C-alpha cells in the first residue's frame, strides 16, 4: 500500500520501453549535424509537441528544464527580470510550493515589491484581495492550479478575468496536470509549470509552458539550447519519456481520475470516522487524489512511521518531520495552529493503487491511532 | 534512525498512567512541542515502578521507552546518572536534530526524582544532587 | 564509426542495470520518512561516497546538478555572489566551455571586474598573465582542466601554486575525468566540475565538488536539498547511474585511456599525410581521446556531412555549422584566422571505439578531402 | 535539411568550369565567409551550358547544384526569374540561417549574366533589367 505519490512515481513500463533506445542505442546530441544528431533533434522535437497537446499549448513555446522546481524558478526570476521596465510589482499566493516562494523571496532582495495572496481556511486563494492590490505596475502574478498539500484547487480563471491582461500570469500546475483539465487557453495562462514524474515520467526533467510574446531572460547560461532560454546538452531520452507519458496521460487521464475519486472518497467517509478527525483543503472542491486529515492528541511523524511497520508509505506535515523543525506553510496559511498541524496525515493517491490496499489502510489506521493515543499525556 | 529506535518505538515498554504517583516529571519542547510525563513509584529509595505518556515523534517515543527501562528498579543515586547521552547511546545514536528528544525524557526523568524530593522533603537531597536548577525551573 | 564522442556518449549496459530498480521498484523520494525514503537515502549517499571518491574528494563535499553546465553556472555565480565582500575580481580562461563564459559576461553586466585569461597557439593558458594580473580583491580563478575542442591540457598544478590561496580556484573538469588523473588534492581544486555522460552515466545529471569551509549561494532555489544549495526532489535513478558510472572509470580508465591514445597517434600520424593539414591544439600533452584538425580550402560542415553519409559520425567548429554562424571562440583565442576557422574536422574518440573503425575512417576521409576540394576556388 | 538538399548535397548537379569563357559571377558573403563561382554559356538568350565551383556548408553546395540546374536550357529573362526563394522552394525549404545560402546561389547566377553582358557590351539592358547595382559592383 503505498499512499505517498505527491512525493515521487513510478516510471510507467510504457514510458520506460520509449527511453531505453535512446540511451544506448540512438544517444546522439540534437546539435550534431549528422543522422545521429539528425533522430535526437526529431525525437526531441515530436516530445515537444506532445508535452504541448497535452496542455493545448500551440499559442506558445514549450521549454524543458530539470523539473517543476527550476521551471518555477525561470517563470519567476526569468519573467520578471525581463520585464521590469514595466514594473517591479509581484503577487505570489501564500502556499505556492517553496520553489515559487523563494524565488518570490530573493527578488523582494532584488529590488521587487512582492504581496503574497491570502488564503481562506480551505486553502483557497483570496480573489478581492488580487483585485485590490493590483496597480499599474503589478508585471506578474503566480497561482497555482492545485495544492499538493490539502487538495485544493484553485480558482484560476476568475484571477485570468480579473488580471483581464494587465499582467503576466503564472501557473504551477506540477498538481494538477493528469487529475482534472490542464488547458491553457481555458485559463488564460502567460506561463505553466509541468512536472514528468508527477505524470508517471522520468524524475529529472520538467518543462516552463510559455504563450507567444511573454519574454523571459534565462536563469541557466551556456550554449543557447532552447532558444537560449536554457542552456545545456538535451537530456534526450527523459524528454521522450516525458513525451510518452504526455501521450499516455491525454488518453488515459479521465478513466484514471474516477477510479482515484472513488477510491480517494471510500478512505475519507471512512476516516472520519474515528473521534476526533477533521479533513484539511476544501471538501469538494478537491484533487481526485488527495487525503489529508489530522487526528488530535497525536504527533504526525509517529503516524507515518506506525503506516510504515505496517507496510504503508504516507506522509505528514508536523514539524517533528521536517528538518529544519517548521511545520507545514500552507498549513498555516489557512489559519491551522502549530497544535492542530502535528497530526496530520497525507495519503495522496496514484496509478497503481487497489482496493486492496484501501482495505488494508482502513484495517491498520484505527489501531495506530488508538495506540498512540492510549500513550498520549494529551489524551 | 537505528535498529533498536524501531524497536522501542514499535513495541515501547512502561507505557501508562499511575495514581499512585511518588513522583511525577512533565517537560516540553519549546521549539517542537513535544511533551512528556514520567510517573514514578519509589519504595526503598528504588524506582519499584515507572510510566511514561509521550506526545511526539519516534525519537521521543524510543528515548522514553529506553530511559524508563533503563530507569527501572534502581536505586534513585543510579537513575540520575540517566543522562541524554546515556538514552541515546543506548539507542545506537540519534540524527543529529533528533538529540533534543532523548533530552526530553532525560529531564522527564529527572524532574519527576525532584518531585519526588520535593514531596516528601529532602529537599536537602536536592542540594545535595545539584538539581536546585532543575527545581528552580519549574 | 561514431567519432563524437564529446557531444554525446552512450550509458553503460551496466550503469544502465543498476538505475532501473529506483524507476519502477525503489522510486521513492529521499525526503520520506519512510522504507521507500530510507532506501532512496541510502542509494544517494553510496552515489556521493563514490562521486567524491572518484576524484580524491574525501576533503569536501559533492553538489548534484542537472548537468556540467549547471554545475559551471552554481561555481561562477553562486562563489562569486556569496564572496563578494572580499573583492569583485575575476580571472577566467578565454577557452573556457560558455557555461563559464556566460555566467561570467552576467557577473560583468553586475558590476564585477573580469579580466580573461589569454591562451597561446595551441591554447595553452598563459600563467605569467595570470601571476602578474593578480590583483587583492581577486576572489576566483576559473580554468579548465582539459579542452574538449582542442584537447589540450591546462597547467593547473602549476596555477595552483601562483595563486597560494589569495583566490578560490574552479577547475571543470569536463572534458578530464576518465581520461586522465583528477585528484583534487594534487590540482589544488577548490570547486571541481563533474559531468555524468562524459563518464558513460546517463545524461541529465551532474555534479560540482567544493572544497570544505568554501562558501557558495544556490542559483536554483526552493525546498533545501542539497543543504539549500541545489533545491528540486532528487533524480534518484540517475544519481545511482552516476554513483555506478563512477565506480567503473575507477577501475578500467587507465586501461582504456591506453587503448585510446594508440588510437588516436594513428588517427593523427595518416590524416596528417593529406596535402594541407594542420592539427589544432597541443600535440603531445593533449586528452588521448582527441583528433582537430583543419583543412584548407574547404569548409566544415561540409566535410562532416559527407562523413555521416559514409557512415561516419565527427564534428566542426566552422561557422556554417552554427545557429549564430558564429566561429569556435576557442580557436579564435588560440589566434586562428577567421577563414583557416572554416575546414576544422573534429573526431572525439571513446569506450565503444576500435581498430576496424579507424581502418575505415582513414579509408573514407582522403576520398571526402579531394573531392571537396575539386570543387573550391 | 529536406531529402531533396540531401540529394543535391551527395550528388551535386554542374561541378566545374568553362575556360575563359561567357559569363562568370563571383560573390562571397560578409557574415560566413563563403564563395562561389559560376560558368554560364548561351544560345543567343538561352541557357545551353552550365557548370559552378562553391565553397560553403551543404546548404551552400545544394544550393548552387539546384540554381545550375534549374537554369539548364532556359532563356536569360526565365533564369532573372531564379530567386534566393525559388531556389529554396525548389529544395523543399532551408532553415533561417541557411536562407543566405541561397541568396548566394542566386547573385552568382545573377553576376554571370552581368557578365554575358558587360562582355558582349550591353549597358541598356542592365539598366533597363532593373539589375543595374550588380554592373555598379563587378
Ligand atoms: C506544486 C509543486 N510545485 C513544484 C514542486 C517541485 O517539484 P520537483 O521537486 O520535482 O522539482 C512540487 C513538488 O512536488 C510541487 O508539489
Ligand atoms: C569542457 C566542457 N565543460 C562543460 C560542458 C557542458 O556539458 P553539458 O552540455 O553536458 O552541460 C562541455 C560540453 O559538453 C564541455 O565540453
Ligand atoms: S518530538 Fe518533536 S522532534 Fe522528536
Ligand atoms: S555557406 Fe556559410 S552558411 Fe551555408
Amino acid at each position: 500500500a503505498y499512499f505517498d505519490y505527491t512525493s515521487a512515481k513510478p516510471v510507467d513500463e510504457r514510458i520506460l520501453e520509449a527511453m531505453l533506445p535512446y540511451m544506448t542505442e540512438s544517444f546522439g546530441n540534437p546539435s550534431s549535424v549528422h543522422s545521429y544528431g539528425f533522430k535526437a533533434r526529431e525525437a526531441v522535437q515530436e516530445a515537444r509537441e506532445k508535452v504541448a497537446k497535452l496542455v493545448n499549448g500551440g499559442g506558445g513555446t514549450v521549454v524543458f528544464t530539470s523539473g517543476a522546481t527550476e521551471a518555477n524558478n525561470l517563470a519567476i526570476i526569468g519573467y520578471a527580470m525581463r520585464n521590469a521596465r514595466k514594473g517591479k510589482h509581484i503577487l505570489v499566493s501564500a502556499v505556492e510550493h517553496m520553489s515559487v516562494i523563494n524565488p518570490a523571496k530573493f527578488l523582494q532582495k532584488q529590488g521587487f515589491e512582492v504581496e503574497y495572496i491570502p488564503v481562506g481556511k480551505y486553502g483557497e486563494v483570496d480573489v478581492s484581495f488580487i483585485d485590490q492590490k493590483l496597480r499599474d505596475d503589478t508585471i506578474l502574478v503566480s497561482v497555482q492550479h492545485a495544492n499538493n498539500e490539502i487538495g485544493t484547487i484553485q480558482p484560476v480563471e476568475e484571477i485570468s478575468e480579473v488580471l483581464a491582461g494587465k499582467a503576466a500570469l503564472h501557473i504551477d500546475a506540477t498538481a494538477s496536470v493528469g487529475q482534472i483539465e490542464v488547458d491553457v487557453e481555458k485559463i488564460g495562462a502567460d506561463m505553466l509549470t509541468i512536472s514528468s514524474n508527477d505524470i508517471y515520467g522520468p524524475k529529472g526533467v520538467g518543462a516552463l509552458w510559455i504563450r507567444k510574446e511573454a519574454k523571459l531572460q534565462p536563469v541557466i547560461l551556456g550554449g543557447g539550447q532552447e532558444n537560449g532560454l536554457r542552456s545545456g546538452s538535451e537530456n534526450v531520452p527523459s524528454i521522450v519519456g516525458f513525451g510518452k507519458a504526455a501521450e499516455i496521460t491525454a488518453m488515459e487521464w479521465r478513466e484514471e481520475a474516477e477510479r482515484l475519486r472513488r477510491l480517494r472518497d471510500r478512505i475519507i467517509d471512512n476516516v472520519l470516522k474515528i473521534e476526533e478527525s477533521y479533513l484539511n483543503g476544501h471538501p469538494e472542491k478537491r484533487l481526485p487524489n488527495n487525503v489529508n486529515v489530522r487526528f488530535s492528541y497525536i504527533e504526525g511523524e509517529s503516524i507515518v512511521l506506525s503506516l510504515d511497520m505496517a507496510g504503508i508509505q504516507a506522509s505528514t506535515g508536523s514539524a517533528c518531520s521536517s528538518k529544519t523543525l517548521q511545520p507545514s506553510h500552507v498549513l498555516m496559511a489557512c489559519g491551522l495552529k502549530h497544535e492542530e498541524a502535528h497530526g496530520t496525515l497525507l495519503l495522496t493517491l496514484g496509478r497503481y493503487n487497489t482496493d486492496e490496499d484501501v482495505d488494508r489502510l482502513l484495517e491498520v489506521l484505527p489501531g495506530v491511532i488508538e495506540r498512540l493515543r492510549s500513550m498520549s499525556p494529551l489524551y | 534512525y537505528s535498529d533498536k529506535v524501531f524497536d522501542h518505538f514499535q513495541n515501547p515498554r512502561n507505557v501508562g498512567k499511575i495514581e499512585d504517583a511518588d513522583g511525577v516529571g512533565t517537560v516540553g519542547n519549546p521549539v517542537c512541542g513535544d511533551l512528556m510525563t514520567i510517573y514514578i513509584k519509589v519504595k526503598d529509595n528504588r524506582i519499584e515502578d515507572i510510566k511514561f505518556q509521550t506526545f511526539g515523534c519516534a525519537a521521543a517515543i524510543a528515548t522514553s521507552s529506553m530511559a524508563t527501562e533503563m530507569a527501572k528498579g534502581k536505586t534513585i543515586e543510579e537513575a540520575l546518572k540517566i543522562t541524554r547521552d546515556a538514552v541515546a547511546e543506548a539507542l545506537g545514536g540519534l540524527p543529529k536534530q533528533k538529540m533534543h528528544c532523548s533530552n526530553l525524557a532525560a529531564d522527564a526523568l529527572r524532574r519527576a526524582i525532584v518531585d519526588y524530593f520535593r514531596k516528601n522533603g529532602k529537599i536537602d537531597k536536592i542540594k545535595e544532587l545539584g538539581l536546585e536548577k532543575e527545581l528552580e525551573k519549574m
